[PDB]
């Protein structure tokens, strides 16, 4: 049954070291069981009984005190049958990081965090650890990748984030991570704002 | 009441492939999350991996990682592990265990354990034995000593000598080796008439030693 | 990743004292650690999980405690049952680690011995009776020599042991030497010689008619 569920998290992917975050799935479609399947370090399938409300099916997964093994890629399937568990088509992927478990890096705006209406912004993140990318985020919810430049004579690690020509103003952080543990990052940036005037 | 069987003791050569099973019964194959644990001589427990609940892949160990391969089969209820490249060092006790987990994804521990299958590397060690005259009814015989392992073949004359040959059955001295002694009763006139050899052939060792017994 | 160091390597310890197992974490762990127990031969047990949660069936002198890197396992009562290995496991993050393993083994204990004449009364009968008697003592492995003067004798000895006592799980045995008045008479020390992994060296209780 190529009827797919959809998987939130609440209150966002991004979840501190030793934080809970609680994983929805939700679907039109009446399932009455739910199972969670995560993919990386530590791979592991969750199951939670459906519950009904209004036309909605929606079961609250509940990850724990966040930890590496809890981290990666969480794909929700759904059921009505509980011992055949027939399996519907996997959720669109939701990737859960854990953040907070390296050093934070420095966000910097040029040519300043307040700007004109139409001048180009790029915000600059940089860090003394080696971070081998950078992810930048606005609002808590965004995902803007980028690889980093190495060890620079200043001993910085720095990627550049070209916002473009400036028409909205919001709060961005700055993360790093390392390529051999993708989900896991770093502490976040001291929050920079964007204003546009 | 959820339990675990396990296959049989296996003994295999250096660079062969060993596979075990484990059996569950108690509940749905599905719901169970089966690790494998090694128990080696000296080491300890150690994790190797376990197959994820409904889908089957397994979560590996670096250490163990290309070297193991864990399976399941829904239909036979049944999981397997199986070692590519056997190594002395692979001999241990190999041991199947349900890992239960609590809220927030965790697992607090293996609360149910099969009974462990033993899976033996090749030996490869052999001792040669020394062969030594019992000297001279009159009675002759040689001593077949510190030898490892059994069995050890005696035989008088190359075989044309059957009668009154008593070969005592190997007894394990404290050294850890055995030893045995072949006796013939012989006519006493015969005794600087007759010739009277004892061929001692230990195939482990391929060694093949003969002594002829003269009378002092 | 995670390092689990269990201390100590091996308890020798008697039937009713304080067995204390100690489990660090190279980090920290929370209360994630379980505890188990392997008797010879059968599989590991588990005993206790989030550090200090008992499992079902499992006797209240096991106690567990500890958080973060520090973990610790106390017996109460040590029983004849709790004589096994004992392993700390973290299930904190993936590469689930046990500790090295605690050995709780029975205390070799040196039997004390004791020799007893013959009695004036059973004299009497014409039969005499030389009896030997080892006390308290592990493992039950024994040897039980019987020397008079200093001759070794071999056919006129029986023996008997106990069954291994709960409270010390120790053997006693006793060793009679059976002879006639008449050869009781014609010699004059009777020794009783024993060798015992205990004894440091092989013990000789002995005494002369008179
Ligand atoms: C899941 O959690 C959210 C936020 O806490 C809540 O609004 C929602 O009602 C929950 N859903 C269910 C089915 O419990
Ligand atoms: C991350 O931030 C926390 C404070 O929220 C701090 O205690 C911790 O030391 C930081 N981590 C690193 C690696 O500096």
């Amino acid at each position: 049954v190529h009827r797919k569920p959809s998987l939130l998290a609440h209150p966002g992917r991004l979840v501190k070291s030793e934080e809970t975050v609680i994983l929805q799935c939700w679907s039109d479609v009446r399932f009455e069981h739910f199972l969670l399947h995560r993919e990386g370090k530590f791979k592991d399938t969750l199951h939670l009984i459906g519950e009904h409300h209004d036309g909605v099916s929606k079961a609250n997964f509940s990850i724990g005190p966040m930890m590496q093994d809890l981290a990666g890629t969480y794909r929700c399937y759904g059921s009505v049958t509980h011992s055949p568990y027939q399996l519907s088509a996997p959720s669109d992927p939701l990737d859960i990081v854990i953040t907070g478990l390296y050093e934070k890096p420095s966000l910097s705006a040029q040519p300043g965090p307040t700007v004109l209406a139409g001048e180009s912004v790029t915000l600059s993140c940089s860090s003394r650890s080696s971070y081998d990318m950078y992810h930048l985020s606005r609002e808590g919810e965004a995902h803007e990748c980028r690889f980093s430049a190495g060890p620079k004579v200043n001993g910085t690690f720095q990627a550049d984030f070209p916002l473009g020509p400036a028409t909205h103003g919001g709060t961005y952080r700055c993360f790093g991570s390392f390529r051999d543990s993708p989900y896991e990052w770093s502490n976040s940036s001291d929050p920079l704002l964007v204003s546009v005037i | 009441q959820v339990q675990l069987v396990q296959s049989g003791a296996e003994v295999k050569k250096p660079g062969s492939s060993v596979k075990v099973s484990c059996k569950a019964s108690g509940g749905t194959f599905s719901s169970f999350a089966i690790s494998w644990v090694r128990q080696a001589p000296g080491q300890g427990l150690e994790w190797m991996g376990g197959i994820i609940p409904i889908f089957g892949t397994a979560n590996y160990a670096q250490k163990f990682q290309g070297r193991v391969t864990i399976t399941a089969d829904e239909s036979t209820s049944t999981a397997y592990m199986e070692l590519s490249s056997l190594r002395s060092e692979d001999t241990a006790v190999y041991y199947c265990a349900r890992v239960s987990g609590t809220t927030g994804g965790y697992y607090y521990g293996m609360d149910v354990w099969g009974q462990g299958t033993l899976v033996t590397v090749s030996s490869a060690s052999t001792k040669g034995p020394s062969v030594f005259p019992l000297a001279p009814t009159a009675a002759l015989g040689c001593l077949v000593k510190d030898y490892f392992p059994e069995p050890v073949t005696v035989s008088w004359n190359s075989g044309a000598l059957t009668s009154g040959v008593h070969t005592f059955p190997a007894v394990l001295q404290s050294s850890g080796l055995y030893s045995l002694s072949s006796v013939v009763t012989v006519p006493s006139s015969s005794l600087g008439t007759q010739t009277y050899i004892c061929n001692v052939n230990h195939k482990p060792s391929n060694t093949k030693v003969d002594k002829k017994v003269e009378p002092k | 990743a995670i390092r689990m160091t269990q201390s100590p390597s091996s308890v020798s310890a008697s039937v009713g004292d304080r067995v204390t197992i100690t489990c660090r974490a190279s980090q920290g762990i929370g209360n994630w650690l379980a505890w188990y127990q392997q008797k010879p031969g059968r599989a590991p047990k588990l005993l206790i999980s989030t550090a200090s949660s008992l499992q079902s069936g499992v006797p209240s002198r096991f106690s567990g405690g500890g958080s973060g890197r520090g973990f610790t396992l106390t017996i109460s009562s040590l029983q004849l049952e709790d004589f096994a290995t004992y392993y700390c496991q973290q299930s904190y993050i993936t590469p689930w680690t046990f500790g090295q393993g605690t050995k709780v083994e029975i205390k070799v204990a040196a039997p004390s011995v004791f020799i007893f004449p013959p009695s004036d009364e059973q004299l009497k009968s014409g039969t005499a009776s030389v009896v030997c008697l080892l006390n308290n003592f592990y493992p039950r492995e024994a040897k039980v020599q019987w020397k008079v003067d200093n001759a070794l004798q071999s056919g006129n000895s029986q023996e008997s042991v106990t069954e291994q006592d709960s409270k010390d799980s120790t053997y006693s045995l006793s060793s009679t030497l059976t002879l006639s008045k008449a050869d009781y008479e014609k010699h004059k020390v009777y020794a009783c010689e024993v060798t015992h992994q205990g004894l440091s060296s092989p013990v000789t209780k002995s005494f002369n008619r008179g």
